[PDB]
């Protein structure tokens, strides 16, 4: 789901649902 | 294209004649009706019984089937219960042709045969379903395209049709109001199962009988009513399912189907099917 | 990122035919309808200076209260056009079960209520000279008892009252029926019992049980059909019985759909926008509207006033002569159609007073002071008393004399605007003229009803005895407020009243029907707007450049409902004041 | 008492709801907090904590 | 049943459907609409919405919740995705400031944003809520006159039309933090009465010459006073009495 209604006229979206740059420096040094 | 009377329709379309009665169209299935199993759901006992006996509410249905039987064997109108056109216009062709072909029909009470076998007589609706978005008149409703279907609560009894386009009026004029109101329209179909000793027999001119003997002694039909909507502004402060408990009946029931004539009715129709379909029309 | 959402804002339908599904969305009109219906760009609240001054559009919201109120009026505006046959109903169903089928329908109960009151109005005109009925029937409260108490028994003992309704249609279907009708014989036998049984003093419209217990019984005696006798004590537990289908959902504890209503609540709760959706709706179905966009300008602001010697009524002529231009410029096309009943014309004095009516300024006795009210003439001199007789004659004239046999309403108004000296006597006489009609409804519209019962700038010395007034003039003595002060909607056949209470100038001012001694049931507390409607408010404004939004604010719509608790004005400050940027 | 009817001006009001932006859980909850002591500005900053 | 008996007895009559739902464009159906007293009055504005009204009815959510649980209106999916748009943006209003200016004991809690940092130079006798009002009734008046009023008020200055060109491209400008950080992007005074200024002193000195000039204006009310100076900085991107003061000082440095 994405949305759930709490009560009358209250809609809200629900919420109760390899870095390269290091890959280089770790190689060089 | 032009306005046509009641009887002229029969005299124009029932001109055909056939020697074989089984080849001739006829709704009342003499032999081979099947005991259907009673379905049970949650949203069926909510309005079907409301401070009333489950049986006496069904006994009326047990009676309105009767005059329909007499209405076939006897060309009559006061007996003819409240029902649609497209069935009657297609049901009396199956009857009046036999009258033109020289055959005869008579209503018979075979008490003994019904006592020779089979359980007692009684009406029990084996299927009760609510639908939404449509009206009982089979001409306002459009094709399958504009309607959007919600098959979610089919298990409990509910189906909801919602339109994508604008519906027309008597004058042929679109509305935005009509779509919104159409989305409220609820209908209550019921499939009945009524075992009966009364039956029919066809008898050729100078013929004691020409039809086969029945095996079933059970017959079915469909009744419908387009309901009154709730009070205005009742939807707001209520849950949905608690809001459908408040629809109420004032319009009379309406026979639709009979022994799976036409394989059960359909509300939606293709464009050509609507054209071949006729409706009664007033002007001013 | 700025992949924000869009949203639809406006109702698909037009304004005459909304339903609950369109409660959130807006409507639109030209900007010309303001000048067309509301003269000189004065409207309810500040919709002109604030919302229209920026948007340049006459956009209007739909409220839960607004459409629900409009539901009631459409019945009144249909019973008139298509009345009901009493007989053909009971043919359908047994006389045993009428309540569960007939009475408790929404489309049937008002059709019964709407008819019994018309018969009641015809008789009350006889009981107008009585001081007592001024005290009881100034409100609609006790009316709705007597009209409902007849109907509740129709569910209990239909075998004793059902014949009345049935032959009433025989009397209507019989032309050449000179005698009175059944109900006009019914209510007469009621009111006579009131004068004889009720307590003269201490009889209140606001309190029910004191009125019922003072009237142990009704006793009807019709010559043809009935001698039915009634016990009122059974309807004492629940003086306000009302069918469930209307009243769980029409308006919170709202009872008088035909009489009127009243809106109270905190500032900016939404009251001064609901009736704007009504006033416009009132015109587009061709129903008369009596605008009073603000009573603050009448009661808390300077206008000339002049006193009459007999009566304490301070005449106002310039004030009325401006208002009538507003009532004229909006409702011009209808008034031409409308003729006059000259049997009614010409009983209103120049100071507004009517012949039959009680004295509009009786001599009151303040018990605590142990002195009368008339005593203030002791401080007067001889010359003023001599001048009074000179004014008593100069103000003696009435409008009947100089104006005889008009044909329409405008013929009174065109003469009223043309001559300052006869504005009041032309104003009031129009009110009888609109009130006794059966071609068009009446809709009395007020914003700032609170300001009336509050004290006024208008000074005098004769009200020094009232420690509350403190040398001021009440507006129930001022002429022009008399037309509208009286919460008398029941008096109008095919009529309705709407009132409101503005508290912008006041802080934390609890206003309600306890401040004004006012009956229950005829009021509706405002409350703030819900979330999903408070959402489209923002998206409506952002599309129309009303308030200028940070990217912080474009999705704060469902956040500000905390910051405002659904209140309008607490947002407008944020929307216009940009107080967000502080936090 | 009601929120707009106790904390009138908004700078008293945004303080108490500054966390509620930081949570992104707007309208999920119902709030009831009781306070006594001090003045308005000092009475609001406690609501942050 | 009344309509039935008439048709049974051959009182009323029957014919086929003139009404059939043919696929047509959204524009063609405009001819057959049923309009009431209101769409007529405002034609130009509604007549373009019948194109949009009918389009939305195609694209409807088949979600259970908007129909089957409580009252509510069908929404798009972006409403759930962009829930972080406030939380991600409000920080950026604050990311202008380096918090290293403010890490002292219990000052960050009361002074974190730019707007929280102007006021104390303007506070008189401990009143803050008053100063917050006077500054906003002024700055709010700036945005309103530029939008809805004429520009005779804005006849003197030169950056007038060049400022709206910066508004409509960026609604970020309505943040007072971004209004003035833009002003301070013009005016980063590195030197003053001769001394080098670190970042923690460069920022401070820019504000006093504002707060002083606010008190030097002739107009009585702060609302009137405070407007005139922001106009001298906003509407003169190149010039000001306060900026020409600065540019006068570099010459003293460069010559010396
Ligand atoms: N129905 C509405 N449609 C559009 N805008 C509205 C509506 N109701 C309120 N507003 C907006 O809120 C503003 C004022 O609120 P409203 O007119 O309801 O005053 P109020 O509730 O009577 O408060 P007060 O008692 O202080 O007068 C309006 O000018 C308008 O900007
Ligand atoms: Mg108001």
């Amino acid at each position: 789901e994405k949305f759930r209604v709490l009560a009358k006229k209250t809609t809200i979206p629900n919420r109760r649902l390899m870095p390269p740059i290091e890959q280089f420096r770790t190689y060089t040094k | 294209k032009e306005s046509i009377t009641w009887d002229e329709y029969f005299n124009l379309y029932a001109t055909n004649k056939i020697h074989n009665i089984s080849e001739a169209k006829f709704p009342y299935n003499f032999r081979g009706m099947q005991d259907f199993v009673p379905i049970k759901k949650e949203f069926d006992n909510m309005i079907f019984a409301k401070g009333e006996n489950y049986a006496d509410f069904c006994k009326q249905f047990d009676r309105r089937m009767v005059w329909f039987m007499k209405s076939l064997a006897t060309n009559k109108d006061d007996d003819l219960p409240y029902s649609e056109l497209n069935f009657l216009l297609q049901a009396k062709k199956g009857a009046e042709l036999l009258r033109r072909n020289g055959y005869q029909i008579n209503l018979i009470e075979d008490n003994e045969g019904f006592q020779k076998f089979g359980g007692k007589k009684g009406g029990q609706p084996f299927e009760i379903t609510h639908i939404m978005g449509l009206n009982s008149n089979r001409t306002r409703n459009a094709g399958t395209d504009a309607y959007s279907i919600i098959r979610d609560l089919e298990e409990k009894g509910l189906i909801m049709f919602i339109g994508n386009q604008l519906k027309m009026d008597e004058n042929g004029n679109y509305d935005f109001k009509l779509t919104r109101d159409d989305d409220k329209q609820m209908i209550l179909r019921v499939h009945y199962k009524f075992a009966t000793p009364y039956i029919l027999q066809v008898t050729d001119s100078s013929g004691k009988v020409v039809s086969p003997p029945p095996e079933s002694y059970i017959h079915t039909a469909v009744f419908e009513n387009q309901l009154r909507l709730p009070p205005k502004f009742s939807r707001l402060d209520l849950h949905f399912l608690d809001w459908i408990k408040l629809y109420r009946i004032q319009n009379e029931w309406k026979l639709v189907d009979f022994d799976r004539f036409l394989s059960g009715n359909k509300l939606i129709y293709s464009e050509k099917e609507q054209r071949q379909l006729f409706k009664g029309e007033k002007d001013n | 990122h700025h992949d924000l959402p869009e949203l639809n804002v406006y109702s698909f339908v037009p304004i005459g035919d909304h339903d609950f599904e369109d409660v959130g969305k807006y409507t639109m009109f030209p900007a010309t309808d303001i000048q067309k219906y509301f003269l000189n760009n004065q409207m309810f609240g500040e919709y002109f200076e604030v919302e229209f001054y920026r948007t340049r559009k006459f956009g209007v919201m739909i409220s839960e209260e607004g459409a629900k109120i409009v539901n009631h009026l459409q019945h009144i505006q249909d019973n008139k056009e298509t009345p009901l046959n009493y007989i053909n109903l009971f043919k359908r169903y047994p006389t045993e079960k009428i309540k569960e089928k007939i009475i408790e329908d929404e489309d049937v109960y008002p059709c019964l209520f709407h008819d019994l009151a018309k018969a009641a109005i015809e008789e009350l005109e006889a009981y107008r000279n009585n001081t007592l009925f001024e005290r009881l029937f100034c409100l609609p409260s006790l009316f709705d008892l007597t009209i409902n108490v007849v109907l509740r028994e129709l569910g209990e003992n239909p075998n004793a009252l059902l014949p009345l309704f049935l032959k009433q249609q025989e009397q209507i279907d019989n032309p050449q029926f000179t005698g009175k009708k059944v109900f006009n014989q019914l209510f007469e036998q009621i009111f006579k019992q009131i004068n004889e049984r009720a307590h003269p003093e201490f009889s209140n419209p606001q309190q029910y049980k004191q009125f019922l217990e003072d009237i142990q019984k009704f006793q009807i005696s019709i010559k043809d059909c009935t001698e039915h006798e009634i016990d009122l004590i059974k309807y004492c537990k629940e003086p306000r019985w009302i069918p469930r289908n209307i009243k769980k959902y029409s308006l919170r504890k709202f009872i008088g759909f035909n009489s009127g209503a009243l809106l109270y609540g905190d500032s900016g709760s939404g009251k001064s926008g609901t009736l704007l959706y009504v006033t416009m709706w009132a015109h587009y179905k061709k129903w008369i509207v009596l605008n009073v966009p603000s009573a603050f300008n009448w009661t808390q602001k300077e206008w000339k006033f002049v006193r009459h010697p007999k009566t304490g009524l301070y005449i106002q002529n310039e004030l009325a002569q401006d208002w009538m231009k507003s009532f004229k410029h909006a409702n011009s096309d209808l008034l031409k159609q409308i003729p006059v009943n000259m049997d009614i014309y010409g009983f209103y004095n120049l100071s507004g007073q009517h012949d039959k009516e009680c004295d509009a300024v009786p001599d009151l006795y303040y018990k605590d002071r142990k002195v009368n009210f008339e005593e203030h003439k002791k401080f007067l001199t001889e010359e003023e008393n001599i001048i009074d007789g000179e004014t008593n004659k100069d103000f003696r004239v009435r409008l009947k004399e100089k104006l005889t046999n008009p044909l329409t309403v405008l013929d009174i108004i065109d003469y009223g605007l043309e001559n300052e000296f006869f504005a009041t006597n032309a104003l009031y006489e129009v009110l009888e003229q609109i009130r006794n009609q059966d071609k068009f409804c009446v809709l009395k519209v007020i914003d700032g009803y609170n300001f009336m019962y509050k004290r006024s700038i208008y000074p005098s010395f004769r009200y020094a005895t009232d420690t509350q007034l403190r040398s001021t003039v009440p507006p129930y003595h001022l002429t022009v407020p008399r037309a509208f002060l009286n919460f008398d909607g029941h008096k109008f056949k095919n009529g309705f009243v709407l009132c409101a209470s503005s508290v912008k100038n006041f802080h934390k001012h609890i206003f309600g029907p306890d401040s004004i001694d006012f009956p229950l049931g005829y009021s509706h507390e405002m409350r703030g707007l819900p979330l999903d409607d408070f959402r489209v408010m923002c998206h409506y404004y952002l599309q129309n450049d009303f308030w200028l939004a940070d990217n912080v604010a474009k999705n704060s719509s469902d956040f500000l409902w905390m910051h405002s608790q659904g209140n309008w004005a607490q947002a407008h400050k944020v929307m216009l004041g940009h107080q967000l940027d502080s936090m | 008492e009601i929120f707009y009817r106790y904390f009138t001006h908004s700078y008293n009001r945004n303080i108490a709801l500054k966390p509620m932006l930081l949570s992104t859980q707007y309208c999920e909850y119902d709030l009831h907090f009781y306070v006594r002591g001090g003045g308005v500005m000092g009475q609001s900053h406690a609501c942050q904590i | 049943m009344k309509q039935l008996k008439k048709i049974m007895i051959n009182k009323t009559k029957i014919m086929s459907n003139d009404i059939i739902y043919i696929k047509r464009t959204y524009h063609q159906k405009i001819v057959n609409l049923k309009i009431y007293n209101n769409f007529k009055t405002e034609p130009k504005f509604y007549n373009l919405k019948f194109i949009e009204f009918q389009n939305l009815l195609n694209n409807v959510n088949l979600n259970k919740v908007f129909y089957t649980e409580y009252t509510s209106y069908p929404l798009e999916d972006r409403f759930a995705t962009s829930k972080f748009h406030t939380f991600d943006s409000y920080l950026t209003s604050l990311e202008l400031i380096d918090c290293t200016f403010l890490k002292k004991k219990f000052n960050y809690k009361y002074k974190y944003s730019m707007f929280t940092y102007f006021i104390p130079f303007l506070i008189k006798n401990g009143k803050k809520l008053s100063t917050i009002n006077f500054i906003l009734k002024g700055i709010s008046t700036i945005y309103d006159n530029l939008k809805y009023n004429k520009l005779s008020q804005f006849e003197s200055y030169s950056y007038v039309n060049q400022f709206k060109h910066y508004i409509d491209t960026a609604d970020d400008v309505y943040n007072i933090n971004f209004l003035i950080h833009w002003i301070i992007n013009i005016y980063k005074p590195v030197f003053d009465v001769i001394v080098y200024l670190s970042e923690k002193n460069r920022l401070k000195t820019a504000y006093k010459h504002i707060s002083t000039c606010i008190r030097q204006d002739n107009s009585a009310k702060l609302n009137n006073r405070i407007t005139n100076i922001f106009l001298d900085l906003l509407l003169n991107y190149k010039k000001s009495y306060l900026y020409t003061r600065k540019m006068y000082i570099y010459e003293q440095v460069m010559d010396m």
